[PDB]
């Protein structure tokens, strides 16, 4: 009887909850036209963490599709299990905030996120009881990054007790897709870091090494980026979902995984990721997927983890299992590389059981780690700006729709106190 | 009423996504390298 | 809806928007009587039962080159009114077109805009067609883009000029003309992307290898930059870049938005079959100086910004891939402080090809359009030409005879001297 | 549960493990796809010795493939029973070595041996006990000799406890199949004294004598050749593999026959080997199996043992033996002819049971024996360096990589070194 | 991967081309037109569906020899930018090849190198045709040569050259030309192969017993050399040897690295089925002066490092007992310092006989590449009739108008005078 309320900004969060909301409902068994036809009764038995019940047995999703092109919204009802949202949630406008982060917050996001709020406001006083609020969006964009983040401001403010998961994207060291990824994103973390309760970091380099060096794919498309993504973040509420031996819901993660409030930021890896030709050589035990989830490799956040220490590893294991092949595993990778993980908080990677893996799946493991490896990324979009800043360069947009140059300053000025609490525990 | 929707690519062998590689169905199938990564499967001697 | 306006003002925007259109036709299968056998929604509005007709005006102060499309195979598809005329043209005068002849046609032309706009739900950018080279594209340039921004503030225009070459000049007053032009293309045009004729006669030659191209043969594959650009409108794809998502990546300074123009891959028939075509070699293929649109030499200046429009059956990855190896190249040099160069759009839909065009049926296609510090030489060109003339006086009587005198000449100098130190001094490091 | 992890490198070491993985696979019955077809309990019994249990009965080799020309891959993987290594196991570049054995070891090595540690190390580790690492190469070519050489440097830092059974093809006093084979040998040599904790001298010229003398083979191949060293080093582990009455592991015949840490060269011997046509004429029994023991001819490698006398023999006896014959044999090949047997050593032969024969063969024996005659092979290889030395012929190419001439001098001083040490007891 | 690029210069050039990409077509199924109905990643590209592009350049001065290739049968299997041709000839002028109209050509050259370095994944040599003979030959080819070696560094640039015979020469001025290129090809090239004409004609007249062969019968032959040395890449054997192989085992000194060629069953029709053709009996065959590619005496010298490459049905013990029957023959002299003088390589694929050409189809062909001493009798001969001509001061007025000066003549002089003492002083004992 806990519930989240999804929401979904930008073209970056609209495409990945589509796909994520795909994965979902089929590991719940309903079919896109909205009917219920799985095989077991696990998993009608929690439907309302995602589900609203409907009439006719219709599971309308806790969805609310929010951003500023119409064709991001034509793109989700056109394709596969696109009919299962209300048009009512469809709240989208017209203008397009065209990568402008001043755009979508402060001048044109006014207009829309009025009409937002009163859609997540009707979502949320239907359930009886809110776990928490589960927005995906990017930082390096303007629609779901500057409208994104005023969202954040705006639900917290009026739900403070209550939970907040941000699955953002990160933009990329290696890649530029485009040429405002250090403008947005320092803008949206300067927003995120006061507001938002645990945010989580994703980035598609590392997505796209996973497909090409583990999974081996030939041709990653733009769609199998968000499945991955999709994966995680069906593992992180395992335990809303489904029954497990040790239960690890969004608070249990909340309180374990963040020493202090300020370090939220987190990285989370899928597990049993191997290329379909290698699928028959494999064994599956506790031990293999434990080595699988602390190689650096598996891990879909750029940052390397040999860099920084761990302050805080969740892992949340799903299926049937031995309880303590998992645990002493935990206490395995503590001593084969003490220094690796943080000293003033012992015993650091801690975990959990779920006895429901995913479909398919003998046995699964969702890691999250809250880790200062994630300084090194932020200094590389904090550079960046820097960069740009110091010229007013790309900067008139930002300055045409009402922002002073004193934001700018503050937004550098918590991304280096950010940096610097990372570096300070570091030591 | 909408917008025109080509088909999205897809590279060979119909993979239409991640289904087959994350559920752990259809295996044994053909992988982009064995060994270094330029080389591929069914392409050498 | 996406919704672009697309104006055509002097004989060379009449005579690519002509080409332009040939190929939005077959794009979005309309006959060209204008009844299909929604992406059409971007370019065409619907009309009535089974009609469609374009969003477009075609004036110029010359007859035969409008009339030449009234008697044209595309007799029903333009609206009979939309084609606006005049008497007699400008005699490639800045003064003509812009003061005197141009006064009373300027005033039709912004009443047919307002019925476009009023038909149309979210208006997204002007496409204005014209050459600086001539009197009308020039002097009745000015004078539409005047009015449109007072009309319509805040609202994006780009600008496909096409600018004299430095060997090829087909009248004697084009640096006049063009420095005149100029002068308006900062403070109203958001973005202006730089063409020359000579460049796309050098990639006719060696790319497309026949020996002696048209002026048909440079419409046609400057069409294809166009519908490429505004492809993500009509067409979805991965990573769809809007209209107004151009003006936030290219423009980093206000007096700064001149963007040169590469369409990467141009290859002929009997060529493609033996070409591996790849992401990774068309987007070197981009990058080679001389599938430059405009005549200018990249490896003299710095890029500032980029944006690439990929279309066809792209993964994203090789893209990603190709970006990469890009980068790492000495050939090509960025500024030092931008160092996320990139924008990148995908679109899902191969470029049509024209029936009995050059061009052959490809897979994919790049279009590279940049803002770089190399374009400072085709201003100075101009600039220096300009002064010569000048500096004796030659062809100024035309001009001071229809309303202009003698002082707006020093004006539009020292708006370029203005221009020039802008990109000296932006391109240097700091 | 006393595990080997087998490495092959090079082209002729990638070839003798196809051929020694076909024949013990075919021992233990596990088919090429990679199921379990044996008839005896017994083959079960001891299969983690070589092979890894996987989820759905499959059983995947602890080998691990490497080389640098791709060629040989092809030939493994298109070949019968190449299917069952592991994917991930196939680790290798793609410049090619060229027969230098400076480019196998300097230049490219710095980026091969760093991804091919991290295979071995995951092998090693997923293991709950090691007996040592049985590695196959030559000493003739630069792709197993140079890159081998450095594995086994790297490995025995990294494993000192672990012994290190190696497996080297070494150059022809007859032919030559490379140019610069004594510049190969010699600098393998000089590196496997101080790492390789044992070595089998093998030769192909040995190998042809054999095919055509006691096989009688009409057209012997590298398939035919590969057989009977892969035939030698499944009787090596035949202890381990199976129960005996007198077992003899890796360790057990590492202290018997190594009287000093230096002389750890051996020159080996399969006993039952018979023509096609005199497999009737011939009766396994156990005298008659130990005159062809002892026979030169039978000897795998090509320095002949009557030139030199014997340090210390060791014998595995395998079948349903009694073990007066065993020891009155080796009793009576003492006191036939004493003069080629070491004087301070009493009883230097050795024998052990294990009575489990191979497949359709009644009885068969493997035979390893340490002898001082193996100089002569040390002696013509350091005799053909020193003429090429003098007048630096083949040279150039070496010290292209970085390879100064001092490291050259020091090779041949080891060679010298270590042919008047076995010169030193044989007075 | 594994792929070599081939690299044709000259009149000789292409014509051995023309007979070699008709070879590589038959070992992989592939028509004239260029559609398969993977092996051929050596010397084919994938391109598109089922079609392959050769992994070449057709490069000439002369345009009468490249468009025979474009009007020929062969026109649909090279891509047409590939082939590159000229406005004019060398005229057997090394000062016009290296000096005057041969820079503008080298540019054009070396950006299609470079498009077919990018396609491919893993190079592994460069295949290079020239003749000394020729201007064209020799100095485009001394041009191309230090190009790649300044752009592609390390990489194993293996060359078969074509020499002046003594007895039949083609032109006068060849010894000029011979000299200027070798002092280019002792620094540059890593490996070279020495091929002489008047040996291919007593070849042909002795073994495959034509009594006037032509131009297209000697590249026949040839052909199935490079195709010899180059199937270990393509096709599995039981000794594979790559390109690198080569170099760092039949190059004992960097400067001498000119090995010798030779044949094995060069048999016509007739004579296939009354010849007994065994392991032993054609390495016997290969060894004797009659099957050598050039005209020089191998008993006046000592084999240095010999390579035999067998293809077909060889046992390796066979071709292990040939080895030591060699060796032990009092007529065959190795050098006092290298007792390990052969090396092996098998491969199991039998020779691919050309339809309507002169070979027959044979089991077993051995290609014998061997460093000797009596490559300085070439030279020897080379040498002499250089200062025969120079003394008199003739044909060099030709040569110092078109960009050279004296002093090259005299240096080339001196860096080839000192490789007929570096050749003795290799061959003498100590
Ligand atoms: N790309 C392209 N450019 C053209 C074409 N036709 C003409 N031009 C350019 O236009 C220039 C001629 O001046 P215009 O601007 O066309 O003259 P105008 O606008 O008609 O003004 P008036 O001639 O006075 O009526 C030439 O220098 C060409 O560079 C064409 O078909 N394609
Ligand atoms: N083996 C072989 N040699 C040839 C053939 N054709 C010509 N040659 C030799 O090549 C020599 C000249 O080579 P090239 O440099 O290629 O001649 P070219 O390219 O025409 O040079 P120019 O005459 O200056 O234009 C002649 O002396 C011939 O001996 C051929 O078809 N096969
Ligand atoms: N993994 C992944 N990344 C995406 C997706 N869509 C967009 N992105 C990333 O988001 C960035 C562009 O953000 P954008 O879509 O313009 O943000 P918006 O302004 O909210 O629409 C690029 O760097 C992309 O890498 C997606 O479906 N999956
Ligand atoms: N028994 C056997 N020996 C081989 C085989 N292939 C090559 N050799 C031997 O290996 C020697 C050449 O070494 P090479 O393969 O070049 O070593 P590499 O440089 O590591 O590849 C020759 O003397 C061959 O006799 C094979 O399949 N079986
Ligand atoms: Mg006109
Ligand atoms: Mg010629």
């Amino acid at each position: 009887m806990r519930e989240i309320v999804h929401i979904q900004g930008g073209q970056c969060g609209n495409q990945i909850g589509a796909k994520f909301w795909e994965v979902v409902s089929d590991e719940h068994g309903i079919d896109p036209t909205g009917t219920y036809h799985g095989d077991s009764d696990l998993q009608l038995e929690r439907i309302n963490v995602y589900f609203n019940e409907a009439t006719g047995g219709r599971y309308v999703p806790r969805a609310i599709l929010m951003d500023l092109e119409p064709g991001t919204m034509d793109s989700v009802r056109s394709g596969p299990y696109g009919q299962i949202f209300r048009p009512d949630n469809f709240v989208f406008g017209q203008t397009g905030a065209g990568n402008n982060w001043a755009k979508g917050h402060y001048t044109e996001g006014a207009e829309l996120i009025d009409s937002v709020l009163d859609v997540v406001r009707k979502e949320a006083e239907s359930c009886d009881c809110l776990q928490g609020f589960q927005v995906c969006h990017s930082l390096g964009g303007g629609t779901g990054s500057g409208m994104g983040t005023l969202l954040i401001s705006k639900i917290r403010e009026e739900y403070p007790d209550r939970m907040m998961l941000t699955f953002s994207v990160v933009p990329s060291p290696k890649v530029s897709d485009t040429v405002v990824e250090p403008y947005n994103a320092t803008l949206s973390v300067h927003q995120l870091v006061e507001n938002a309760d645990e945010c989580m970091v994703l980035d598609n380099e590392a997505l796209y090494d996973i497909c090409f060096r583990t999974l081996k794919l030939t041709t990653p498309t733009f769609g199998d980026l968000n499945h991955l993504i999709s994966a995680v973040m069906s593992g992180i509420t395992c335990c809303l979902r489904f029954p497990g031996q040790l239960n690890a819901d969004l608070r249990k993660l909340a309180v374990n995984l963040i020493p202090f409030p300020r370090l939220h930021f987190f990285m989370v890896g899928f597990t049993p990721l191997t290329s379909r030709g290698s699928q028959q050589y494999r064994a599956l035990t506790v031990p293999e997927l434990t080595q699988q989830m602390w190689d650096a490799k598996n891990m879909m956040c750029a940052a390397d983890p040999r860099h920084g220490r761990y302050l805080t590893a969740s892992a949340l294991f799903r299926g049937r299992m031995s309880t303590k092949e998992v645990d002493e595993q935990m206490l395995n990778v503590q001593n084969k590389n003490s220094s690796y993980f943080v000293e003033w908080i012992p015993n650091n990677v801690k975990s959990s059981v779920c006895d429901i893996p995913p479909k398919g799946l003998k046995m699964s493991a969702t890691f999250i780690g809250n880790s200062t490896a994630i300084q090194e990324m932020f200094k590389r979009v904090s550079e960046q700006f820097t960069a740009m800043f110091r010229r007013k360069a790309f900067l008139h947009w930002y300055t045409g729709e009402g922002m002073d140059e004193m934001e700018f300053t503050e937004a550098e000025s918590n991304m280096n106190d950010l940096v610097s609490e990372y570096q300070q525990y570091q030591d | 009423s909408g917008r025109l929707r080509p088909g999205s690519p897809r590279g060979a062998d119909g993979r239409n996504g991640l289904y087959g590689v994350l559920q752990m169905t259809e295996a044994g199938g053909t992988d982009s390298w064995v060994g270094h990564p330029q080389i591929d499967p069914t392409k050498g001697k | 809806m996406r919704e672009v306006i697309s104006i055509h003002i002097g004989q060379a925007g009449i005579q690519v928007g002509n080409a332009c259109w040939e190929l939005y036709c077959l794009e979005h299968g309309i006959q060209p009587d204008g009844q299909m056998p929604d992406a059409f929604n971007t370019f065409f509005s619907e009309t009535g039962a089974g009609k469609h007709v374009p969003r477009c005006i075609f004036l110029d102060l010359e007859p035969t080159v409008v009339d030449e499309v009234r008697t044209g195979t595309y007799r029903q598809l333009f609206h009979p009114e939309q084609l606006i005329s005049g008497k007699e043209d400008a005699a490639n005068n800045f003064a003509r077109g812009h003061y005197t002849i141009g006064k009373e046609i300027v005033d039709l032309a912004l009443d047919r805009i307002r019925k476009l706009a009023d038909n149309c739900t979210g208006l997204q950018g002007f496409l204005v067609f014209n050459a600086v080279g001539g009197g009308t594209g020039s002097g009745l340039g000015s004078l539409l883009l005047e009015r449109l921004s007072v009309d319509y503030g805040k609202k994006s225009k780009l600008g496909f000029t096409v600018y004299p070459s430095p060997q090829v000049s087909t009248a004697v007053v084009e640096p006049y003309n063009s420095v005149l032009s100029t002068h308006s293309l900062l403070e109203h045009t958001d973005v202006a992307v730089m063409l020359d004729n000579e460049a796309i006669y050098d990639i006719c030659r060696r790319s497309l290898d026949i020996e002696r191209p048209t002026y048909t043969n440079l419409n046609r594959l400057i069409a294809q930059v166009i519908s490429s650009l505004t492809a993500s409108l009509r067409f979805d794809g991965a990573l769809n870049v809007d209209i107004t998502e151009f003006q936030t990546n290219l423009v980093p300074y206000p007096r700064i938005h001149f963007m040169l123009s590469s369409y990467a891959p141009i290859i002929s028939a009997e060529k493609a079959y033996h070409e591996q075509l790849s992401v990774a070699e068309i987007t070197n293929a981009a990058f080679e100086p001389a599938s430059m649109m405009v005549k200018c030499d990249p490896r003299h200046g710095k890029y500032m910004a980029c944006c690439l429009m990929y279309r066809g059956d792209v993964v994203p990855k090789d893209v990603n891939a190709s970006v990469a190896t890009i980068k790492t190249k000495r050939t090509i040099q960025f500024v030092d402080w931008c160092p996320t160069g990139f924008k990148c759009g995908i679109n899902y839909q191969p470029p049509t090809v024209v029936p009995g065009g050059d061009l052959a049926k490809v897979q994919r296609a790049v279009c590279m359009i940049s803002n770089s510090t190399a374009i400072g030489e085709i201003f100075s060109r101009l600039d220096h030409k300009f002064d010569l003339m000048y500096a004796k006086r030659a062809f100024v009587h035309w001009y001071v005879g229809e309303g202009m005198e003698e002082g707006e000449f020093s004006e539009a100098r020292e708006d370029l001297a203005a221009l020039e130190k802008d990109f000296e001094e932006v391109g240097a490091e700091s």
